[PDB]
């Protein structure tokens, strides 16, 4: 799936394959043009580089959020921190969770029908945190808001390689 | 830790501003608010003479090394010059447009500081008599200034919540210790080698800020002191103790090493604003204010 | 004959030559050794100053005696 | 003296600069060079051209001590390359610390703050009737943010521009409102 | 910082100044003048700490002592009196022959002065009596002779009008070490003074053909007798061809000072790498007399026709010494400042 | 018979001295020139050329360009105020002028 060209911040790294996103300083969160509505969407965040000194906040965040806005700072985006798992939202502090590796697999769903929702820290099909609940109906963008130059990948083929285990989802082969 | 009473001096006829010792040891001078400098000794109080011949009133007194030569923070915005062994005006000196409560000299008695109330903090002659310094200092009357022991740095205390360290022979600042808080800060001083700047703030907190580092060690509880600016001391002779005036009609004198109420003394009338310690033998001053007009000499 | 050379920081060399040996062969020995440059060495021999073009067995040298090498500085 | 204890005890301020004394072609910013000759001599002019004292108006302000000439550049507002979200955070973060904003916004991508670091371009006061404007320039890719000037200046003249609540311009084309 | 560059003011408050020197400390400044008058300044201060009248005859000599309570003078009435800071009172005195040329305490005793006349030999005195010792000297043909003692005290460097230098032991006179110095080709030159650092071995010899060398004190005691040492380095003016006046070492003997007898400049030199590091002009048309160097911090003290100045770096400040929260930046710096937006020690006060 | 050491490399110079020396001596100057006279005159030689290059290779700069034409030349010279003092009564070639309108000649 192709990205977008003026919704977003020009100064990254997308680089020259049209499939691979590489940060550069500051959290200038760049968001997709593929935000969900209703039904069963799901995608993969592939890392194929990652130095150290590189966190990467990774969640779901709004359109009425900034074109360069920290993912975790209101209500209508999440946090997930490389440094305990220490979350931040609506300026909380929460030492919660646990980190991540190098070179894994990464991607995030929620489930939204036509609500009640399915907010759990998704990482390689296994848990690491029941993040939050009772969110409101809307649009949620493909968040990605890095620290360093850390070149990773992004997985739009229905052949994923690590999905969550029993998840109802449709191909991405529909909405680009 | 055991001070008695032994004499009580009288004959101050309003609130007694300050008592100091000589740098000697032997003569605890006295001053009050009725244009009345008096020169009082040390082990009875015994009478010499009173230092007068000003137009309006006086607020303080500093000394000389040799005992010997005076000045007065007086009161008609002019800085008085006077002597123990003669008293006589010996240097007729304006410079403020407001007035004065603390004067300072430098250990080698060349210099006078003069923390004023239209904040010129400035750099006297004692030979001569010219100004020769200006700091443009503070946006508020500057509460205490202090030389170090050798005589090449400058404390300076405000109402702000701020300490500026200055240089005596370029005269800028060098260092600035932040405080959320801005209470009056009333009463700094040096540590006795030149090492440690012990802070005294309105918030019944006193606080003892490591110099070079900027930062903190201990701090002391239990004591009254929000109006007023109370001087404190340090103590040498004995123990560790911290000598300090009161506003409950006490002697406030605590420990670093106790840090809790461990001893307090007893008998005065009205707000004792300034004490005094001996640099060799336990001899504590405390004067009180206009509901007292008396000094209780403490002995161990 | 393994005279040796004392300098004034207080080290001592231990140089195995022969009786009948040159200077700057010590000097392609030491820079071999030690890695100190050979512009510098001014042994001292009862005060007298060793000409570099020189041999052991023309000051009269006794075996196992003590030399002194003395560090100069030069460069900008 | 001693016994007197009133109020005005605290004010609440970062800077003490308020003093005592308060005294308030050739050169190559002049010339109709091209814009990379005059930005690389205005920091070396602009330590001598002008300085910051008490102003009258509000607070402090800023006061030259030579004649500046018509059209000329003056001094760059400089600090940190902030991007325009955090800016919010300051805002809220410095009500709550009761300090005013100072954020000019180079475009409408990233801003410039100018509470923590910053140089001598932050006293500069409001009006109605200016003697001063900005631009943004391109020097060697980067962007700046240069104040000029709009006719002759004299010496001990307060520099002043439209920023774009009750002000204390007292000037004659006011407009009451700042926003 | 370092070496200092600016002219920043002057002491003209007593006419007159002739000689200067400073303490270990280098909290004061004597200073003799033209009727016998030694006015000692501070440096902490910036003032006149005391006035001293000596004599009526002018000082051409001083010398701090170890402690620094006790002055020492050579005038031109044959008078070496050890004097006091508190009192002010001349103890000892007693004539020589009538020039006399330098005064110096012992680096460890304040019981030994070495007084060097004009037209005589070296003589080691004591102060718990009225001894004196005649030093030897080698040719006893010109008696033009200058010395002074080492570093640590332990020897006494000598050195006559025909450049042989020699090297007695301080105590029981031992003629262990001499060199005569290499001068061109084949002429002998004068030897004008003698100083020694503050730290470590080295030391200056400034001769007559207007070259100053530098040697190491150790290699002498190497060599031993009637040795050949080379300078490590020679140090001269080719332009002006400069006639030297004063010399002396830096604080801790890393820099050479070296005043002119002609032009009124102060030529200042690297030790190690040895080139020339700046030259300190000043008044166009005076006459020089004395150099001194601040022995921690960097102060030149030239006496130049009465007028004392002081080369002392021309202090410039800025902010964020009264607003510590503030960094007062020169160009824009982008950046965010952090990835994730959100005891019991009892230590002596009054020790010394 | 030892390595040749040139005299410019002696004294931490780029311009020569010898070359200095023999147009002191072919010259009709005097009749006996010293050691240092050309060390001291190419020392100042030196320092005038990279005190004019300076300046001009900033003008380059500032012009987005990489090498040095003779306006670059000109700015230089004109804008600094000893330069053009020392070169007062002099026309470089293919330099143009500084730009200067009169003020009551503008509306
Ligand atoms: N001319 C003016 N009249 C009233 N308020 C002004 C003003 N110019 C600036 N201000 C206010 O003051 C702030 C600028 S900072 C003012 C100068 C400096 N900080 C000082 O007082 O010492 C802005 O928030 C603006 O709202
Ligand atoms: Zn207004």
């Amino acid at each position: 799936v192709l990205l977008a060209l003026h919704d977003r911040a020009p100064q990254l790294k997308i680089s020259d394959d049209r499939l691979t996103v590489v940060g550069e300083k500051g959290y200038s969160m760049v968001r997709a043009s593929h935000g969900v509505r209703k039904g069963a969407w799901y995608f993969e965040i592939t890392v194929d580089e990652m130095p150290p000194d590189t966190a990467a906040r990774l969640g779901w965040s709004q359109p009425l959020g900034n074109l360069q806005a920290p993912l975790g700072y209101d209500k209508f985006s999440y946090s997930w921190r490389s440094k305990k798992g220490t979350k931040f939202h609506q300026s909380i502090g929460k030492h919660y969770s646990s980190g991540y590796g190098q070179g894994d697999v990464l991607g995030f769903y929620i489930n939204l029908p036509e609500p009640h929702s399915e907010i759990i820290f998704y990482k390689n099909g296994v848990n690491q945190g029941v993040a939050y609940k009772d969110i409101f109906e809307g649009v949620y963008f493909p968040a990605i808001s890095l620290y360093k130059s850390c070149t990773v990948s992004i997985n739009f083929g229905p052949c994923f390689k690590y999905p969550p285990k029993d998840l109802t989802y449709r191909p991405m082969s529909d909405m680009g | 830790p055991n001070y008695a009473l032994k004499f009580t001096l009288a004959g101050h006829t309003k609130a007694v501003s300050s008592v100091k010792f000589s740098p000697n040891g032997e003569w605890l001078a006295s001053s009050s608010a009725d244009k009345l400098i008096k020169i009082w000794g040390a082990y009875d109080g015994k009478f010499e003479k009173t230092i007068s011949g000003h137009k309006l009133g006086i607020s303080d007194v500093a000394w000389s090394s040799d005992s010997n030569l005076l000045v007065s923070a007086s009161d008609d915005k002019t800085l008085k010059i006077w002597d123990v062994s003669s008293g006589k005006c010996l240097k007729t000196l304006k410079g403020h447009s407001n007035y004065v409560f603390c004067c300072n000299f430098n250990p080698q008695s060349n210099l006078i500081v003069s923390g004023s109330f239209d904040e010129s903090v400035r750099i006297w002659d004692v030979k001569t008599g010219k100004c020769l310094k200006t700091l443009p200092a503070h946006s508020d009357p500057v509460s205490a200034v202090h030389f170090n022991r050798d005589g090449s740095l400058i404390v300076s205390s405000s109402y702000d919540g701020l300490c500026r360290i200055w240089d005596t022979a370029s005269g800028q600042c060098l260092k600035t210790l932040i405080d959320d808080d801005n209470p009056p800060v009333s009463f700094v001083k040096f540590s006795p080698n030149g090492k440690y700047i012990l802070a005294a703030t309105l918030d019944n907190t006193l606080k003892l800020w490591d110099y070079s580092k900027g930062k903190c060690l201990k701090t002391y509880t239990g004591h009254k002191n929000e109006k007023y600016c109370i001087f404190a001391n340090f103590s040498v002779t004995g123990g560790k103790w911290i000598v300090s005036g009161s506003e409950d009609n006490l002697v406030y004198i605590w420990n670093l090493q106790t840090k809790e109420i461990v001893q307090k003394l007893q008998g005065h009338t009205d707000v004792v604003i300034s004490t005094a310690c001996h640099p060799t033998e336990n001899i504590i001053a405390s004067a009180a204010l206009e509901n007292d007009k008396t000094i209780k000499l403490w002995k161990s | 004959m393994q005279i040796f050379v004392k300098t004034l920081t207080g080290k001592t060399i231990t140089l195995e030559v022969e009786p009948s040996d040159t200077i700057e062969n010590v000097k392609a020995k030491i820079q071999d050794k030690e890695g100190i440059p050979p512009d510098q060495q001014r042994l001292i021999f009862a005060g007298k100053q060793l000409e570099d073009g020189r041999t052991l067995s023309d000051y009269n040298i006794q075996k196992e005696s003590t030399l002194h090498l003395v560090l100069r500085l030069r460069g900008c | 003296a001693r016994a007197e204890v009133h109020l005005r005890k605290s004010a609440f301020d970062m800077f003490n600069f308020l003093a005592s004394k308060h005294r308030q072609a050739r050169r190559a910013t002049s010339m109709d060079l091209p814009m990379p000759m005059r930005f690389r001599h205005l920091k070396k002019t602009s330590k001598e051209a002008v300085g910051v004292y008490r102003s009258p108006i509000h607070g402090r302000g800023l006061f030259c001590k030579r004649n500046i000439d018509a059209g000329e550049m003056v001094i760059e507002y400089a600090g940190n390359v902030i991007r325009s979200i955090q800016t919010d955070k300051r805002e809220k973060y410095y009500d709550s610390k009761g300090i005013g904003c100072y954020m000019f916004r180079i475009d409408d991508s990233e801003v410039v703050d100018a509470t923590m670091h910053g140089n001598a371009a932050r006293f500069i006061n409001h009006s109605c009737e200016p003697n001063c404007y900005s631009r943004v320039i391109n020097i060697d890719g980067q962007k700046h943010i240069v104040i000029f000037a709009m006719r002759k200046i004299y010496r001990g003249e307060e520099l002043t521009y439209d920023y774009k609540l009750p002000c204390n311009c007292g000037a004659k084309k006011c407009r009451k409102f700042l926003n | 910082q370092n070496y200092p560059e600016e002219a920043d003011g002057t002491l003209d408050c007593i006419s007159m100044a002739l000689t200067c020197t400073f303490n270990r400390w280098g909290t004061l400044l004597a200073v003799g003048c033209n009727d016998g008058r030694i006015v000692i300044w501070d440096f902490l201060t910036r003032g006149i700490a005391k006035i001293i009248s000596a004599h009526i005859h002018p000082v051409c000599s001083l010398c701090w002592s170890r402690d620094g309570h006790k002055l020492v003078s050579a005038s031109t009435d044959n008078i070496v009196s050890q004097w006091d800071v508190l009192s002010g009172d001349c103890d000892q005195r007693f004539r020589f022959p009538s020039p006399i040329l330098k005064v110096q305490y012992h680096p460890r005793d304040q019981n030994k002065v070495l007084v060097c006349p004009m037209k005589s030999a070296p003589v080691m005195l004591t102060l718990s009596d009225s001894k004196h010792v005649v030093l030897p000297v080698d040719d006893d043909s010109d008696l033009n002779v200058v010395a002074s003692f080492d570093r640590r005290g332990e020897y006494i460097y000598t050195g006559n009008a025909k450049g042989k230098i020699l090297v007695l032991k301080t105590d029981s006179q031992d003629l262990v070490a001499s060199f005569r110095v290499t001068t061109g080709t084949s002429n002998t030159t004068a030897i004008k003074s003698i100083e020694f650092a503050r730290k470590g071995s080295c030391f200056l010899i400034n001769t007559a053909d207007r070259i100053i060398r530098v040697y190491d004190g150790r290699e002498i005691l190497t060599c031993g007798r009637d040795g050949e040492p080379e300078p490590m380095q020679k140090l001269q003016d080719l332009v002006n061809r400069t006639p030297w006046k004063k010399c002396c070492f830096s604080g801790d003997g890393e820099y050479i000072v070296a005043g002119s007898a002609r032009q009124h400049a102060l030529y200042i030199w690297e030790k190690s790498i040895g080139n020339l590091v700046k030259i300190l002009h000043g008044t166009r048309g005076e006459l020089l007399l004395d150099v001194a160097w601040h022995p921690v911090r960097p102060i030149i003290a030239s006496i130049s026709s009465g007028v004392v100045s002081i080369w002392a770096q021309n202090q410039v400040e800025n902010w964020s010494a009264f607003a510590p929260d503030f960094k007062e930046l020169d160009e824009n710096v982008e950046y965010e400042e952090r990835e994730s937006e959100f005891e019991d020690e009892e230590v002596d006060v009054t020790s010394v | 018979r030892a390595k040749a050491k040139t005299r410019s490399s002696r004294a931490g110079l780029q311009f020569p001295v010898g070359r200095v020396h023999r147009l002191l001596r072919k010259g009709n100057y005097a009749e006996r020139v010293g050691a240092g006279a050309p060390v001291y005159l190419a020392a100042v030689l030196e320092y005038l050329t990279a005190e004019i290059l300076e300046l001009a290779g900033n003008a380059a700069r500032d012009n987005k360009k990489t090498r040095i034409i003779p306006r670059h030349l000109q700015l230089a010279v004109r804008n600094d105020e000893e330069l053009n003092k020392l070169l007062g009564r002099v026309t470089i070639a293919q330099g143009g002028v500084l730009p200067n309108i009169q003020s009551v000649l503008l509306p």
